[PDB]
This record gives structure tokens, sequence and C-alpha cells, in this order.
RNA sequence: GGGUAAUUGGCGCAGUUGGUUAGCGCGCGGGUCUCAUAAUCCCGAGGUCGUGAGUUCGAUCCUCACAUUACCCA
RNA sequence: GACUCGUUCAUACUACAGUGGAUACACCAGAUCCCAUCAGAACUCUGAAGUUAAGCACUGUAAGGCUUGGCUAGUACUGAGGUGGGAGACCGCUCGGGAACACCAGGUGAUGAGUCAG
RNA sequence: CGCAGAUGUCCAAAGACAAGCUCAAAGAGAACAGAAAUCUCUUGUAGACUAAAAGGGGAAAAGCUUGUUUGAUUUCUAUUUUCAGAACAAGUAGAAAACGUGAAAGCGUGGCCUAUCGAUCCUUUAUAUUUGCAAAAUGACGUAAAUUACUUACUACUGUGCAUAUAGAGGUGUCUGAAAAGUUACCACAGGGAUAACUGGCUUGUGGCUGCCAAGCGCUCCUAGCGACGUAGCUUUUUGAU
RNA sequence: AUCCGACUGUUUAAUUAAAACAUAGCAUUGUGAAAAGCCACAACUGGUAUUAACACAAUGUGAUUUCUGCCCAGUGCUUUGAAUGUCAACUUGAUGAAAUUCAAUCAAGCGCAGGUAAACGGCGGGAGUAACUAUGACUCUCUUAAGGUAGCCAAAUGCCU
RNA sequence: CCUAUUAGCUGGUUAUUUUCGAAAGAUCUCUCAGGAUCGCUGGAGUUGAUUAAUAUAAUUUUACCAGGUAGAGAUAAUGAUUAGAGGACAGGGCCUUGACCUAUUCUCAAACUCCCAAUAGGUAAAAAGGGCGAAAUAACUCAAUUUGUAUUUCACUCAUAUUAAAUAAAAUAACUCCAAGUGGGCCAUUUUUGGUAAGCAGAACUGGCGAUGAGGGAUGCUCCUAACGCUUGGAUAAGGUGCCUAAAUAUUCGCUCAUGAGAUCCCAUAAAAGGUGUUGGUUCAUAUGAACUAGCCCUGAAAAUGGAUGGCGCUAAAGCGGA
RNA sequence: ACGGACCAAGGAGUCUAGCAAAUGUGCAAGUGUAUAUGAUUCUUUAAACAUUUUAUACGCAUAAUUAAUGUAAUAUGUCCAUUGUAGAUUUGUGGUGCCCCACUUUGCAUACAAUACCGGUAAGCAA
């Protein structure tokens, strides 16, 4: 006995029940395997800028609380 | 298929420059009665079961690949390339 | 037995136009691109490497990676119940800077100076966009010399 | 996979034997007792399956026809 | 009046014609040297006797091509409705969208940056 | 079990880079030379060539001829095609190292692009200043002292054989991968109208019957009786198809 | 009058009584004995056997008459053996610190060389040619281990029929 | 006795009401009467919204993009194909028929293309953001301790109450966990492949049957209206108003006579060819002669138990086309 | 298409092991009194009650990673508790009606990213 071999009926109704789900829109994605050399020194840009600003931060503290 | 004898490349043992390489064929070798599976295997046949494991049977390709061997010249380390499958290979002949 | 391979199916799509064959221009190579705009998709056949697949032949995406002579762009595609983003990695040839954009960049532009003008008066501005709507009424000549009677015409 | 043999004029084969080498029959034509002239003597084209240290090898490291018996965990 | 690097990539191409040479662009005179071939023809080098014949620039053909409008034409085709017509093959109505070839007429370019002469 | 076809290969160059050049074909012309040998000249948007099916691409080149070469090299990521968005495999964009070519900008991680292939277990060779073999030793008492000996301090490099980590290879074409010949007319069991051998049902190619037109036959004369070349139906007393 | 079986005999208890089985006659094979042939048994021991080639055991055909053609290439069975290739354990030797590793040698089989068809079985095509046609004694050619002989037939054996 | 051996296979599998509600596709498989995996469904739980907003959308609008199907063409390329015409190497001794070239001419393509729709697709339409300045951090980049580029910090400012275009019982949202049942399908309009065709076999988009009853089609799983808690009253849809049968032997115009009339989706068969039946219309020839055209009717029209516009019957229709 | 002449009684997702998710309960860097032993426990009681007169039975958890010899989580400048964007709650002013807006203050859970550190591997050095 043969049988049927193929038909897409019914699959967008099915597809449509739950309807079309989307991306999710996130801020920010992950820099693995991007552009090197680039974000290395992105690094040191950050580090240099984070220094600065926790030895202020901490110096506004000391003279704060004396 | 024709590849020369000699070939000046990249050596990825004990001196990363080029160098002068020598290459011939490697072929598989004996193998050895005290290797552990075959000692395993030849336990296991003994007694009265009759024969204990697959024998294969359903051949189908008619060729090998090509796998190289070459030996750099300063240093005296080896290494493995492999080619695409052939049928006639030669080691250094008459060119075009 | 079936054939799908990577180019199958692109005989008409992935041929050049009439009296319009040859290699690109110099100036394509002078195009700017940067992180987040908006770019378009074109085979240049006459380029075999780095040659998009298929479906993304004439999709819209923007662009999160940059190398020396490629470029990657997020796409969307729909995928039996929902959509996916893919990341399409392709060479330069095939790359457009995308004019979707242009109305919305404009529109900005030109509506500050109408808010900053409006402002300095102190008046009441709208600068929403206005769909066509229904007309007014008018008061139309007409010289009775120029109206012209049709009727229905005979079978020939 | 293993062991043995074997490849030497066109055909069947000898030889082949380290500073010693390549022949016979057969096949093809020449001078010949020129009444089957059977039988034939003197002549030529004629060859070592292919590599190489070592010189001179047929010794020897490898692969290429073929033959014999036996062997087998991807 | 001319040149160098570009952009549109035929309104910029093709075939015949006419006109032009202050400086420039060329053809042009040679082979010692760098260089190159069978061949100083080409390529490379060194020059300044001659010429607008040719390249080049502008213009002309009831020129071919190309390009822009008009017409072909609401024609061919087509989305939605119909207990519409017709044995069928096929074809109208209601709410909408809408070509192509051919033919006729005009056109044959425009421009960024930097210099030379006067 | 639609249509026209192809695959289990091939290449030390038919791979990489640079430079010079232009191809098929036609016309006219030159001793032997003729339809076709080799020479000049005009025209030439590819009508040639590019390993192999078909499609796409290609002219100061991707084609032809030369010159120099081994980027067909070692290691790692982000990912595309099939898709469960798993493997394999085949691709795209990149990073670290050492090189080729070219004056240089650059190009090169095989073949102008689309096909040309393979798990666990076992075996086999390569790599390592990384490991093991269950109370211990094997280079070596090495180098300095001291003895009257079971003396003290220092050291990257330590027996045969086996095992193990990482990389390639030996193959499963029923190609996500069992080690596999027949017969039953003496026959058994679970099922199947998911499936054959009758009647019935839809169809009517084939079988059978009836029509339309008028070339010609009928001595003469289209139609008393017929009717070639072509065309419209009916039936289910044949055989098919399902 | 034709077919089959020579005859008397036997058979599927309960769908087949026959042309089926048996039979006398014919032919072939093994074996000279308690260390033999054929067969039983776990082992010890047994059957034929109270036997001895005019015997026991294993096959085929099927009274009398008249006959029994050709093939030993294939598959079986069988005969000879240190000229002879391959083919185990044991054994001997070499090396090594040893476990190993490497060599050498008259078992039977197969191979090499023969026999055998009343063993299993096998036993061909094309073309021309005689005083009318028709036919082909005759000839040429390809080819097998051998090319269906004496006979017999639309037969319980021939599709076309 | 082992033994209640094993079965991807047949048969069966026990109280009520309420709420939600499927699949018969896909990948792999000694796989095709099986299974695992995705999809479709239920139940738990948190995070959100409750502010006529924002997130959101099987829908439009405005801006932009990609395409080679319908159509067309053959004088544009490739491949087919009929016929003459005009010009300047074969032929029987200045002429056949040719050959070659030039402009034409009849007809064509799923595996042809100069051109090219309708429909169907994709991206965008502002606050975690945009614009404009200054300063600081780098081992990156550049001829550049200023060249640029990220990032960071301070200033100023960009429509809202009509919400940066319309509309919206748009948050009935988003996301985790644990699981069932399915993986034999079929039918209708439009498109479409094989076949003479089929209530045949095989695909595409949507709606259904299955899983679903109510009114109509006489009857009928899939057609038309329309989807379902228990009632009272009103007014409809589809379709009907001579009797069967609730409601017109209603009104107002035409046509038709049948010795086998006719009677509306699916739907329950009819053709070529004919008519001096009757009714309208067009074109020719001085009230006659023709030639065409299309409505109803008629010939063409033969099967087996006795029978079917559903039945009776109907002709100043109770038939056909309208109002 | 198959089973069903009729009536009464019987008649089919259960038990044990082992794992997970959900939910209720107790305690919490811990948690669970194993086998036993004790008691003025002994119809019931085969239940219930107890724990050995700076306190090392065992399981799971509190630390990972590697074939393995093994090695093992900011680092001593400060008991401090890494960085940013959005975000519940709190603090101070003003607007319209304790609620919602605007500014200001604090910054849970969680989502998306960055950074430092531990074990294996590669690379560069290397007694
Ligand atoms: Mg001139
Ligand atoms: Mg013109
Ligand atoms: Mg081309
Ligand atoms: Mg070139
Ligand atoms: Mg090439
Ligand atoms: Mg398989
Ligand atoms: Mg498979
Ligand atoms: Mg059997
Ligand atoms: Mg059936
Ligand atoms: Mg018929
Ligand atoms: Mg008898
Ligand atoms: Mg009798
Ligand atoms: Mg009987
Ligand atoms: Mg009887
Ligand atoms: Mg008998
Ligand atoms: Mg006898
Ligand atoms: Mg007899
Ligand atoms: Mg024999
Ligand atoms: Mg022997
Ligand atoms: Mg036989
Ligand atoms: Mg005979
Ligand atoms: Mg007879
Ligand atoms: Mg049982
Ligand atoms: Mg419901
Ligand atoms: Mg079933
Ligand atoms: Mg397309
Ligand atoms: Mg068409
Ligand atoms: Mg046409
Ligand atoms: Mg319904
Ligand atoms: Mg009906
Ligand atoms: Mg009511
Ligand atoms: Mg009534
Ligand atoms: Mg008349
Ligand atoms: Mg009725
Ligand atoms: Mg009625
Ligand atoms: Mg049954
Ligand atoms: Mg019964
Ligand atoms: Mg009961
Ligand atoms: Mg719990
Ligand atoms: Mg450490
Ligand atoms: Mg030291
Ligand atoms: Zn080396």
């Amino acid at each position: 006995a043969k049988s049927k071999n193929h038909t897409n009926h019914n699959q967008n109704r099915k597809a449509h029940k739950n309807g079309i789900k989307k991306p999710k829109k996130h801020k920010f994605m992950s820099r693995k395997g991007l552009d090197p050399n680039f974000f290395r020194n992105q690094k040191y840009c950050l580090k240099g800028i984070q220094k600065k600003k926790k030895e202020l931060k901490l110096k506004a503290k000391q003279e704060k609380n004396n | 298929v024709n590849v020369p004898k000699t070939r000046k490349t990249y050596c990825s043992n004990k001196c990363k420059k080029h160098t002068m390489h020598k290459v011939s064929q490697y072929k598989k070798g004996k193998e050895r009665l005290s290797s552990l599976g075959r000692r395993r295997y030849d336990m296991k046949q003994k007694g009265f079961g009759g024969q204990t494991k697959p024998v294969f049977k359903k051949k189908a390709k008619t060729t090998k690949k090509i796998v190289l061997k070459l030996e750099c010249t300063k240093c005296k380390k080896k290494r493995f390339q492999t080619m695409k499958r052939c049928k006639t290979f030669e080691m250094g002949a008459d060119k075009k | 037995g079936k054939s799908r391979g990577k180019r199958s199916g692109t005989r008409y799509k992935f041929s050049k136009k009439f009296r319009k064959h040859g290699e690109c221009t110099a100036n394509k190579y002078l195009e700017k691109l940067n992180y987040g705009d908006y770019v378009d998709i074109v085979c240049d056949s006459t380029q075999q490497k780095g040659m998009p697949f298929n479906y993304y032949h004439g999709k819209t995406g923007k662009i999160f990676h940059i190398t020396k002579r490629g470029v990657g762009v997020l796409v969307n595609k729909r995928v039996k119940h929902r959509i996916e983003q893919k990341k399409v990695c392709v060479r330069i040839e095939h790359v457009r800077k995308s004019r979707c954009n242009e109305d919305f960049l404009l529109r900005k532009i030109k509506n500050a100076e109408l808010i900053k003008e409006a402002k300095l008066k102190n008046e009441h501005i709208n600068i929403k966009r206005k769909t066509e709507g229904p007309k007014p009424a008018a008061m139309i000549k007409v010289p009775p010399s120029k109206i012209i009677t049709i009727e229905p015409l005979p079978f020939y």
C-alpha cells in the first residue's frame, strides 16, 4: 500500500495559533570573536576611566568623613 | 598525481621557520600480538562458542587517501599531511 | 534524486542585465559605512568571493561588524512559527547603503527649524504628517461652448 | 596479508657463474649437390619485466603481469 | 587658445565627409649609453630638421544606433463577489489595478579638482 | 516508477603571483601549394577558450605565452547552507606565526562559482622540559665535604614491555554506519478488504452500433445501392484502467 | 483393436487399489578376520556370528527375445611419492639481562602425474551444387570433451495444432 | 513442570455536572500497520499592565527596495518555419533550376529573451533615544601628545493634554516548568502535473468535513443561510406562496403547443447537421424577390422487474425571460 | 463490516524498587538519631519515650578541574563585601486628582553586557 508523501496544508494555522514570535531587542551583545586590537584598546580606555572615577570618589569620601 | 621528493615549507617542530623537507609516503604497519585489544580477542576466541566478533564483507571503496610524510632536515622531527583520494600516485617522475 | 545545492535555482537571479556586464566601477570602493547603519544586500555575480546565499538577495539589515573587506549584517528570517536573527558575512562588493531611511532624516532636520521658529514667536505648531482627506467645495467656471456630449458607441 | 617459482632475440626457450657473458632451436631472404633434391653449411634483422647506491653482475632495497597451497575482529 | 588626474559610462558609439595648429598635444630625426627583439616595427633611451597628410578638436549627412515624449490603449492581461450566461469550449456584469512590439516627433551631451600660454 | 542529464573522478600544474598579448571566422594577396600546409593586410562584443553534466561569470582578463615559486603550511574564533535551527560535510568573514610574488598599492589557507563523500570499538604511526604501572630502586654514589659509617648537603633531563593524552590514516554505496543461501503441491499461528484472484460502481482507450460533408464507383449519371480524405455521437451483450 | 505393467503378490484404518511398491533375471562395489568389512554404545562391551568369498554387507535395473553406440574436458571416487610447492603441535638453533623475536625439519590433505561412464551426467551452426521444376548424393567454412548411433514417434513425450 | 514464557497484532477497559481543547506536517530510524524528536493542547508559577498609555497587530497609509509569471516578439540574439522579389560560383549551347547577397512576407517555444503587469513580499515612521558644544581616558589609527575613532563626564534642547501617519472588547501580555494525545486523512472554488478518461493518481493558497448539531436543497458526512445554556414576545436570512404544506389560483409585460413539451447552484447527460413552425432584427434589389442573424418549439434521440420535474397535476400556466 | 437470544452475581492502570518536577511541613551551613543500647517500656505496647556521665560512626550538602603525578577561587591596601544600563522600596520639593506626574535620594529580585580569579590546553620564555 502507498501513502501520502507531502503537504503543508494546515501548517500556517498552527503557525498563527501562537502568532509569529519576534527577536528580543537587547541593548548589548557579546564581543567574543569580533574585531580585535580594537576591543583590547577599549579595555584599556575603560580601565583608565574607572581608575580616575574611583580615585575621585574615594578621595571625596576620605575628606568628607575626615 | 605526481609529487616531488623535496619541498621547502614551514616547520612546526622545534624551529618555527621555513626549512627544507624530504617527502615520502606513509604505510600502515603490522599489528603487534601483545597489544591489549588483540590479547582480549585471542582470549575470547578460545573455548566452545564459534566466532565471537563481526567480520566485514560488504566492500564498496576502490581507492585510499594518500597521506604524505614530511621530515625537516635541520631538526629530524616529522609530520603528516593528507591528500584527496586518487588511483595512481607517483613520487618523483618526468615532468609534463 | 533531489538536488538542493548552494546556488540551485538562481539562473535568472544571479545574471547581469542587458548591455550591463563587466566588473564594478572604482567609486564603489569609496563608500562609507558605520556601525548600526542600514544596508541592502544585492549579490554581484562578477565577484565570486564572499557571495551571499540565495534567500538574502534583496533584504535589509543592520551592521554589527566591519573588517578589511567585509561587513556583518543582521537579518530577519521566518521559520515556520517565529522569526530568527541571522548573522550574514559578505564581502564589500555585495553591499549597498540603504535608502529606506532618508524621508525620516529629512523630516527631522526640516521640522527642527519650524519648531524653533514657532517657539520663537510663541505660536502653536502641528508637525505630524497629514493623511489625504476629503476635498472642499469650489466654484468652477465653464463656458457652455466647451461641454461636449457623449453617448455609447455602436458595434462594428 | 604469507610462502614458493617466473619474466633473457619475432615464437619456444637456453644462458645467466661479480674487472667473464648474452646463445640455440624455431621464424624470415641470400651462395649450395640445382632429376621431390628430401636432408643442408656459411651468413644478417634480431634480446636480459624496471629501478640503484658498490663496482662489472642476473647481487641487491620496489612496483608492475601470471601460477600453487594456506590465512582473515575496524 | 591648450594640458594632467577623474565622474556620468553611447545624447558619449559606428560609417563616410568639411574645417584648424602663437604656447601646447602629436606624427617625426637617430641607436653611444639603461633596455629590447627574427626584426630600434613594438618596448627603452638621446634629440629638434619637417608637417597639419593622419591621431586629436569643432561641424555636416531626410545616415544606422542610442535617448526623451506622444500614440498604440483603458487594447492584451489581472485581485475580490456572484443559487451570473452557456451541454460544453469559453464569455459578460459589480468594486478595483493596468502592459508590450510597432509607428510619429524632438535630441546627439553635461560636469569636479589643478595647471600652461596670452 | 514526472521530464532532459550528471557523480564515487582528474591535475607539480590544470595550484600562487606578475608582465606582455588577443581569440573564432571571413575577404583579398604569395614558387612547388591544390577545397585544407606556411606567410603578410583589412574586419572582427567573444560567435573561441576556460579537465569532466548543465547553468552563471570572464577582453590592457578569469583566455594564450613567458618569468619566479610551494599559501595545497601550523593554531584559534564569529558564523551560512540541510535543519531539531543536532552531527558529518561543503563554504564566507577574520586573528597569531613563518613565507612566495610584484617597482609598489596589494594578492595568496588549493582548482572562476554551483557536486566529487563517512560514527563508537579496534589497529597503525607521529608529537611532548605533560603522565602512569599501587611498600620501593634501575642515568649515578653525579658533584662537594667527611670517614673510620646505616655520615651530610645539593641535581629540569633515569631499565625492557605495556597503558594513556592529542593529530592524521585502515569503512561501513541499505552511504546517522547488523558478521548472513534456498525450497514447501505435507504445512502452522497473529492479522489485513490499509492489498491480489468474481458480481456490483465511475470511465469508454479497445470492442460493438448509428450519424454529417462530397472526391470517386455505378457504361452515361455525386446521393437506386454505395461512399475515400476528414469530422459528431450512443451503448455497456468484449477487453482494459482503478 | 490401441496404451501400461511380464505373471501370483502388496499399499495411503476414515475421499486416491493404480501405470505406484515387491518379485525372479541382469550388472556394479567392499572385505582373507578377534589390529578385517558394515552397524550399535557415555564407558565398559556388542549385532551379522551356532558365520567364512557357492559368504556377509552396500547400490542400480526389473520375466523371455533382440540389443546396450560416442565423451574422462567439469564434479566425484581411486593409485604411485622424499624428484617435488604449500601445509600444525612438538623439537632444534641464533640473538638477548630475561619475557620475547627470528630461522630450520620426510605427518596426513591439496597440488603435481595416471585410471574409471551398468559413477553424477553430456551427445552443434552457415553457404553453394545434378540435361524443365523441386531436392541435394557432392563441395567450402566456423566450431566442441564428444557433436544424438541402432532404433522409435503429433506416443501418458509436438508450442505452432 | 520451566511458565501467568514472548507478541510493533485483534477484542474489552465500570458515577455526575462544569471549564479549556487537538493532530493526521516535519527530521532520523533493518524504517513504511512501529518508535524517538519538533510542532499543535492542558495544568502549575513568576514578572508585567490596570494611567482610553506604551509594549503589540495574518490591516491600511507615506518613503524606499527586490523580481522575470500572465502578456508581447519573431524586421532584436538562440532554436524552429511558408513564399515570392531584386541584385552580382554549379548548369543544357544568350536563356533552366540553383548557389551567394540585399530588403520583405505566413506561422511558433516548460527546459528562448530587447520589454514587462495584477497579486504576493521586505525595511523605516524619535526619549535606555536624537541634535549641538566643551573636557577627560587609550597599549588602536594617522605624517599628526590631535588626525580620527570608541567609551566616559558636564552644559544647552527635541512634538505630546489630541498622543513625531490612520485604526484597534491592544496586557486575554511576556517568560519558565511538568506532561497527555497525534504523526493512515479526505472534500470544495481558483492555479496545476501524468493519463483517452475516471466517484483515477500527485502538488499550491484559503475555507471546511473529520470532532457539529439547527432552517433550506423531496432524499444525501463536505452545497446555501447560520454555528448551539432554559424561556416569553417581536422582526428576518436561505428559500418559497395551486393541493400535499405555513404564506398570492397576486398585480403588470412579452414568448411557447410538443402522436415521448417544460419546470433554476453542487445535481444527478446530450452533439455535429437540419426545419416553407412561429417571433423579432440587419442588408440588398419596383411590392413582390432574396440573403443572413437569434429566441421558444421540432428532427437527429435504441435495453433489459413497473415508475417517477419528490407526487397529484398544470396550457386566460401552477411553463420560460423580466418588473 | 464484525460482537450482542434473555436475567442475576463476578470482571480490568495496581504493588515494590530507584530518579525527577510540583506543592505542604520542620530545622538551616548544616541536616538525617543507621545498626544497636537504656528505661519504675510491657493486655493494648510489634506502639510510644530516651541517647553513652573546645564532644572526630556513616550518607547527602558545604568546591572545582584534569587520563594523570596533582593543583585549587579579587588580596592586606580595607570587617571590607568588582563595574555599568533598566528596575521594586525609601528620602526631600512642586503639579493635577493615599494615587499618578517632574525634579531629587536609595538601588531588592532579575535581564543584558564588562572585568578579575581557579583547573585543563595552545603560545612566548624557561633552573
Ligand atoms: Mg586635414
Ligand atoms: Mg537618425
Ligand atoms: Mg557572456
Ligand atoms: Mg593579466
Ligand atoms: Mg586557473
Ligand atoms: Mg540503512
Ligand atoms: Mg540512512
Ligand atoms: Mg527455512
Ligand atoms: Mg478497500
Ligand atoms: Mg467507446
Ligand atoms: Mg501388475
Ligand atoms: Mg493381483
Ligand atoms: Mg483412504
Ligand atoms: Mg477406494
Ligand atoms: Mg515398478
Ligand atoms: Mg534385485
Ligand atoms: Mg521389459
Ligand atoms: Mg574425471
Ligand atoms: Mg607431505
Ligand atoms: Mg539433470
Ligand atoms: Mg537420427
Ligand atoms: Mg498415431
Ligand atoms: Mg500467556
Ligand atoms: Mg471552546
Ligand atoms: Mg488497525
Ligand atoms: Mg527573485
Ligand atoms: Mg505565454
Ligand atoms: Mg503569438
Ligand atoms: Mg458545519
Ligand atoms: Mg435535489
Ligand atoms: Mg420565538
Ligand atoms: Mg395554506
Ligand atoms: Mg430563386
Ligand atoms: Mg419539487
Ligand atoms: Mg409550487
Ligand atoms: Mg474483525
Ligand atoms: Mg452472532
Ligand atoms: Mg455486579
Ligand atoms: Mg520539594
Ligand atoms: Mg597558579
Ligand atoms: Mg641556575
Ligand atoms: Zn625543523
